[PDB]
């Protein structure tokens, strides 16, 4: 919204609050939330 | 066929109703002649095999 502008072009996100007031294209990927969370260490490996 | 549109698109196009609520893909030459919304569903080509 100022004097930088031109076409930016970034990992951005479809929004409503964002679209109101700029104009997005159609997608060029598809993506979801997908929770994350550090990998368990297994200790079952029958060494007793 | 030979620059006559007909079905869902063809109705939209010669003014005769605006809006085509349905299963509409979205494409390049569709969107060349009438525009379409955001999609609200993501699909694609895909394959069954029994």
């Amino acid at each position: 919204l100022s004097g930088q502008a031109d076409m930016i072009v970034a990992p951005l996100t479809i929004n409503n609050e964002r679209a109101q007031y700029i104009e997005f294209s159609k997608p060029f990927k598809y993506q979801g939330l997908t929770i994350l969370v550090k990998k368990e260490i297994p200790r079952s490996t029958l060494d007793s | 066929v030979n620059n006559v549109w007909n079905g869902m698109i063809g109705e939209v196009v010669y003014q005769r109703a605006v809006m085509a609520v349905g299963s509409l893909t979205i494409n390049e030459e569709r969107s060349e002649v009438v525009d379409f919304s955001v999609p609200f569903v993501e699909t694609g080509i895909s394959v069954m095999v029994s």
